[PDB]
């Protein structure tokens, strides 16, 4: 119960395009590279949101 | 000085323009081996004889994996091989997709399915007391089969169906509708690459894959905007799969249409200028009703292109230079190419005709198709030899599987758009493996010069090197 | 509570060995993108299942 | 509802840091690529944990 | 001048089509390896002597990490090492793998485990009054072995199972059944790479890993349409694993056969044109008869393809500069190389008899198979040297384990099909080590010319580097 | 002309199988390091001196880092340094592992653990009485210690456990036992590279990691299939940490047996053929019998392998130009090194004696190991020369720190395997550091022919570059 209260925390939050090795991934997978970049920032958002939400639901039905 | 003169590709003028065209060999094959003193040497391609009798022209093939039989539609009759298994309607070239319940057809905007047990059955909505969802199919232009679940595109539309799991012959239940609506561009053609639905579009290329939701109603594809691909195809029969990719010939609408080959979201040409212009030549109509198709023998990846008035092969296998490109003809003069369609099938390789109701299978042995006689070229570079008397011209010829003796016409040009005399050499004789093909005091060379070769037979044609004395 | 409702969207499905440099990552790490795809797939499959249960139990409290 | 028991499974915990080119990546790139396998394991563990508070608030609920 | 002739690969012409085919050595192992002034040299195979008497001829292999012991099935018998454990039914070859638990035989289209208590299982479904899922098994095609499950394949269907942990005999309780699906192919052979389970379709080859759901009705296995590679398998026992990966022979449902390497989701043709034009002379069932298996000795990693015919052997070790492929055949006709189903047996390497029922080990200090002559041929390449005469043709082999002395024969070709008379050279002597192989007025080149070396031998040869004399 | 001539690999013929192997020096290091006209010199090992006597042949030794002090197993007794604290059963070698509360060695299927306060603990199961879950430990093969946990693996199986955090004595209460299940293969050996616990097996090698789960009865391990090899170790101890890897020798079920470096999940061999062949002379039981270890002193990073009757050393520094390995023997016949467990104690290097029952330092000042006459062999690769005379022969040698004048005695062979007559060369005198070791009139070369290099010696030995005037 109570460790749903805190949020796991996260890395940087983003890939800045200028780091990556431009000269050797294809421009499909530098696409897919920052693209995964923030699918993980918003699956961290929504797993921390549905952590809360059910820590919620918890304590109200506790 | 003996200098070697390449045959693979030919420099010359057009005469319409006054551009520096490439001439291209006719009906010979480069085959990048190394051998005696060239890097490679040049085969004639493989002649076609006839196995069995069809009713008209062909109009498609695919090997039926499930069946492990080939499937080709020739006229107005579905063929398994040597049998006859159904009746196809229309008169145009048909795509067809095959599944483990059945192989379908896509003909006359309908997707035509014939179910290995003998019954057809055709696509077409659910019934209305049914309850399940229904959908505008409007006109099929071209399928594909992908976890078996048949995939066709609507005609004149970027919406697309699939059939649902358990019956075939009806689009799915709940969700079968989807759309490549990134660009305003109506789905040209449909694919499969690997586990991808392609919708190759008027401007964009768009890859979508299963999701896998279980909830009814849910979208079932989902569009991959990374692989996603800014080029598009002219026809609707205008892709192939190739190369682990699809090979295609680019859209009016990107700008002037060229052969690319999609590699990781990207079009990377492979279409020589010469070969651009070629397909430039023809009109935007024509251009849709060409159809493409791959086929590979011995060490040789080929593109085939079956253009309205043209045939270009294009070897990956021999393009380490560059995009080896090869013209395919039929007869003295410039007609086009009569085989289609082919498609090995278990030891032989069998083609369509587009002219006569036969199909052939391609025999190596022998040069000549349908027991006709083919005209074979080689076109060397224009090269600056000023002042330059040239004497020995020798080539490398394998011979002594002709069943007559055969004659090689060689001739110079020096404008480089009209040709000299063409004076007779012996090029092949039956029984006779030590036979050298040379011919002396070519001629003096006042500021330029280039040769062509020309070689009627009904036998195979194997040039491997054009090695020239300046003096 | 009615954040939970929405699934957060997610990238391309999977990474196709097709996009990679397969000729300078090694095996271990060819293997691993690959991984790390599809588990990225997998952990936002399980995030959007948890999102809708804890709106369910807490609508239903 | 039962769904919601089963946690989902992990790929390989973590880069080694050995196996990932060295001459390509660049150092922030390689701090992003090591930090992103630790955030996935991460985001994996909170996810689960949720997944396990959303269910046990389900059923006392029922 | 002296110039060095490579004896790896000869160059030819085939007389059937005057096509230029690669000639290769025969009996012998190219070893990339800096002698004297080459880069390389040329060694027999090894011998193969009589280990001990079976019944009935080779029928598969597999080295059983479980017992730390070679187990193989020869005729109607099963044999573990020198002693004999079980029975096995049928007549042509048979896939095996093994487990803690026992070890499996697929013959006769059941999955047969041979428990090392001495009882003997066959997979069925489980007892309808158990109360668990009840499948089609239908035939078994392949089986193998991971995590404790065997897993074969429905034949005829691309429906693939898995046994149960608690009790192998039957499949699984639940979620047995899997479907190699993302195309229309029947799954021809399966296989296991890591710890995925690789299930060879006829059209595409597909990955699965275990999901690691606990919920009972859940997959435990899901395809990695990542790793999906779009060739195939043309026989059951087409493939084998190789390099940390599989090599195979591609289906003809994918275009011409060839043997090409799976890496990292793509298939890498490994196979020289010439041996592509071999595979193809077969047919498709002849082919689909074919098996193939991996060898190592010393520094040579070898593919030995075991075409009804042609018995291809490539070798990776030596292949810097092009696939290196050599034939093994047996006796001095084109009969096929009797040994198959090599496997490595503590400091001993076991080949079993395609012909007669015995078992043999190799052996490198002779050469002889079963105490029989053996021809062992080299061919250079067909090199264009006008009006030059060659007087010193010298190889450099080393000798004195010879138990009699051998006799080179040294024969020219001018064609490049014919060759001309030939002569005979002591190359061998016993108990000496100083001999130079050596032979003085070759002849005068009128054209081109092609070099063959013929031993007839019990004993190695070695042959490194043949240097002529061109003046 | 002069033509220098290497000594890091000679070349020679097998007399038994006349194939061309590699002859190894003797007792001397490759270092490459450009000094005169030499891209590197050749080194004698270092010899040597006894330190303090022990009880009984050396079985094993490891660096206890909490401690800071060398634990050797000698005989019947373990040796902290110089000092005794424990008593050994058994007479085979035995592998230890370390922790901060004990001291552990595996011996006869047991993990004794010997606490630095005195007392001696064995791993055993928990009591009954304390309700935690019991396993079947079974034997001992092999330990290693990771995160304050001993994990050792249970002889002839592929399980493998680890003991509890809070008492080490007993194994952990609730998630002992973990499997290597992936193949049906028998841990062999077990090892610990950063922070996965690697288990070596018949077959494949896998890698386990923490999975850091807090829930009683949790698996705390899982293995890590993306860093699986699917190659494995021959004997128990055939494995060691090299290069921040683990090298090993091949075990035979995945072919013939040899040296590999793991890396990224594959193995890449460094074993030359010569050296496959000589680990493919020994049986399987004495393949398994030998250990191999790692030794670093200067800029040399050495791999030691104690085979039955070879002791073999790669030079990981010195393989530029390839692997490069060395042979080291005791004697001046074929014996086996002496010299065994090396490890580096403050300022020394400390090894155990195979046969008599002392423990000797490294002297870098000496090459006499025990006050005893060394061999040290140097051989040049076979080339050949033609009616070729070469007159002066020369070494650069370092000279002036010997206790007596040195002789070397220069021998060549013209058949590659007998050699002719040794000269006696005055190679090393004591106070003279300007000798020039140089022969005269070497003779005339008829077809080919090699130069080995014989010093016996209690001196160190330094060639840098063999020249030769060939004229």
């Amino acid at each position: 119960d109570p460790s749903l209260n805190n949020p796991v925390v996260i890395q940087a939050t983003r890939l800045d395009a200028s780091i990556l090795p431009r000269n050797v991934f294809s421009k499909s997978y530098l696409l897919y590279v920052i693209a995964q970049g923030t699918d993980v920032g918003a699956i961290a958002g929504k797993a921390n949101e549905a952590g809360q939400g059910a820590y919620d639901a918890q304590v109200k039905n506790d | 000085p003996i200098q070697q003169l390449p045959m693979m590709k030919g420099m010359g003028k057009d005469f319409k323009n006054a551009d520096y065209i490439d001439y291209l060999p006719v009906n010979m094959l480069a085959t990048p081996k190394e051998i005696l003193n060239s890097s490679g040497y040049l085969r004639s391609f493989p002649g076609i004889t006839k196995r069995y009798d069809m009713n008209g022209v062909s109009r498609g093939v695919e090997y039926n994996t499930a069946q492990n039989a080939v499937y080709r539609v020739c006229g107005g009759k579905l063929y398994k091989g040597e049998s006859e298994v159904g009746d196809v309607a229309g008169s145009g070239r048909v795509s067809m997709a095959h599944g483990r319940t059945s192989q379908a057809v896509g003909v006359n905007g309908q997707l035509v399915e014939y179910r290995y047990d003998g019954t057809v059955k055709t696509v077409s909505n659910w019934p209305a007391d049914s309850g399940f969802t229904q959908y505008e199919l409007g006109s099929v232009r071209d399928i594909t089969r992908l976890r078996g679940r048949y995939a066709w595109s609507k005609d004149g539309t970027d919406s697309w169906f699939i059939t649902d799991l358990e019956d075939e012959s009806h689009p799915d239940r709940y969700s079968a509708q989807y759309r490549a609506e990134s660009q305003p561009d109506g789905i040209i053609g449909i694919g499969t690459w690997r586990d991808f639905i392609v919708c190759f579009g008027s401007s964009t290329i768009e890859y979508f894959s299963l999701t896998g939701a279980t909830t009814a109603g849910a979208a079932l594809y989902v569009a991959q905007p990374s692989l996603m691909v800014q080029k598009s195809i002219a026809g609707t029969y205008c892709k192939t799969p190739f190369a682990d990719s699809y090979a295609f010939i680019s859209h009016p609408a990107t700008g002037a249409p060229s052969v690319y080959i999609i590699g990781s979201g990207q079009a990377s040409p492979i279409a020589t200028a010469s070969i651009e212009k070629i397909i430039r030549s023809y009109t935007a109509e024509e251009m849709a009703t060409g159809v493409m198709e791959t086929l590979r023998f011995d060490s040789h990846e080929l593109l085939i292109i079956h253009l309205p008035r043209h045939v270009l092969v294009y070897d990956a296998s021999s393009s380490q230079n560059g995009p080896q490109w090869c013209v395919l003809k039929t007869g003295l003069y410039d007609d086009v190419y009569r085989g289609v369609d082919f498609m090995y099938e278990g030891n032989q390789i069998t083609c369509g005709d587009k002219s006569e109701a036969v199909v052939g299978q391609l025999q190596f042995d022998i040069s000549s198709q349908y027991d006709k006689q083919q005209e074979h070229l080689l076109f060397t570079p224009l090269f600056k030899a000023d002042n330059a008397r040239c004497f020995d011209l020798e080539v490398e010829s394998s011979t002594g599987v002709a069943q007559y003796a055969d004659r090689l016409f060689l001739s110079a040009t020096t404008d480089g758009i009209n040709y000299g005399r063409e004076q007779m050499i012996e090029q092949n004789e039956p029984f006779v493996y030590d036979k050298r093909v040379l011919w002396k005091r070519v001629g003096r060379i006042r500021r330029l010069i280039g040769f062509k070769l020309r070689v009627i037979t009904k036998s195979p044609v194997t040039l491997s090197g054009c090695q020239i004395r300046l003096e």
